[PDB]
């Protein structure tokens, strides 16, 4: 089960 | 913590300096948000009198609490700009997006809700509606949790498979923004089902892989949806991906949290054929070359995309890895989430990572010739 990172804009 | 950042940025500096002798093409593009998904659309345009061809990619966004989109981008490759052609409002990040082979305007997506969405991208405006409302063309019901695995049947128009964290695989037949319930739910796995894929030749056969460490082979003609045709203890940890060899109907490959890609023969699944070893972390994607039967690629959490040549299994050596490891792509400085082999330009890959980077690249010709 994957854990998605916290996405950063730009 | 944070010495790693020095290690990654030093290795990227060595990589950047060496690209003129390791690649015939490297294009880097920073998306506004990262994409979890990448798939080349099948079409290529070669405008008369120009120095480039025009290819296209299905992408998605992954935002942190901001409106997401399903994205179609254009890429110009030489015989080179990257542009976003369309954004369609999407409810949550796009876990995975895949075009339907028999009508590549039709795109299925996996959302953070249990819903699987279907968009005909030609039925949506140029600019996304600023209201943010997601108006999918179909909502496919059946799951209780999100997932990743998504596969269109290349031999039966509109038959879609999907894998979920709810331990199930759902089948829909979309051929008749309405809601379609699943035709069939397959319940053989006992843990998160990470991936699912139709066989490329046999319209009834598909494969699934799960966190129960199992590769399962299914047949849609079987009355028993709780028990597969074959069940294989494939790896010593989670199995995140599978891919059927497009030239060899009995061969497939699985990628795992155990850091290996396994090679399988459907006719004797008790005996793993080979274990490809070199990844330093969990593998999340594996894909065969569309052009070369012996070539396979893998990517994951170690920030590397490995390209393998199975014809080199067994050859002697002086090394830095096994003989069947053809190339290590080190252009990404974050976890790689997906990649796609370009179906019209041999050896061109597009790969996407968590730090917003999309790369379109091709290893040097002398490395495989």
């Amino acid at each position: 089960m994957r854990s998605k990172g916290r996405a950063r804009k730009l | 913590d944070a010495v790693e950042e020095r290690v990654i940025n030093e290795e990227y500096k060595i990589w950047k300096k060496n690209t003129p002798f390791l690649y015939d093409l490297v294009m880097t593009h920073a998306l506004e948000w990262p994409s979890l998904t990448a798939q080349w659309l099948p079409d290529v345009t070669r405008p008369e009198g120009k120095d480039f061809s025009i290819h296209r990619l299905v992408l998605g966004t992954h935002t942190s609490d901001e409106q997401n989109h399903l994205v179609i981008a254009s890429v110009q490759l030489p015989n080179g700009k990257i542009e976003i052609e369309i954004k369609i409002n999407h409810e949550g990040e796009v876990n995975r997006a895949r075009y339907m082979p028999q009508n590549p305007c039709i795109i299925a997506t996996k959302t953070p809700s249990s819903d699987v969405l279907v968009f005909d991208y030609t039925k949506h405006p140029s600019k996304p509606d600023p209201s943010g409302e997601c108006n999918p063309d179909l909502r496919l019901r059946g799951h209780q949790k999100e997932g990743y695995g998504l596969s269109w049947n290349p031999n039966l128009s509109g038959h879609l498979l999907s894998a979920s964290d709810d331990h199930t695989i759902c089948l829909w037949d979309i051929s008749a923004g309405k809601v379609v319930d699943a035709k069939t739910i397959f319940t053989g796995h006992t843990a998160v089902v990470e991936d699912v894929s139709w066989h490329l030749l046999h319209e009834s056969l598909f494969g699934s892989v799960a966190d129960d460490q199992k590769l399962m082979i299914w047949d849609t003609r079987s009355n028993n949806t709780s028990k597969p045709s074959h069940s294989v203890d494939a790896h010593t940890a989670e199995v995140n991906c599978l891919s059927f060899n497009p030239y060899s109907e009995f061969i497939l490959a699985t990628g795992s949290a155990d850091k290996t890609v396994a090679l399988w023969d459907l006719r004797n699944l008790k005996l793993k054929l080979h274990s490809f070893e070199s990844h330093k972390d969990e593998i999340f994607q594996v894909q065969w070359s569309p052009h070369n039967e012996t070539i396979l690629a893998s990517s994951g959490t170690d920030r590397r995309l490995n390209v393998w040549d199975l014809s080199k299994i067994g050859e002697e050596q002086s090394e830095d890895g096994p003989p069947e490891l053809l190339f290590i792509h080190g252009g990404h400085t974050a976890k790689i989430s997906d990649f796609s082999w370009n179906p019209n330009e041999p050896w061109v890959i597009c790969s996407v990572s968590e730090d917003n980077i999309m790369q379109v690249w091709q290893m040097a010709e002398n490395i495989y010739n």
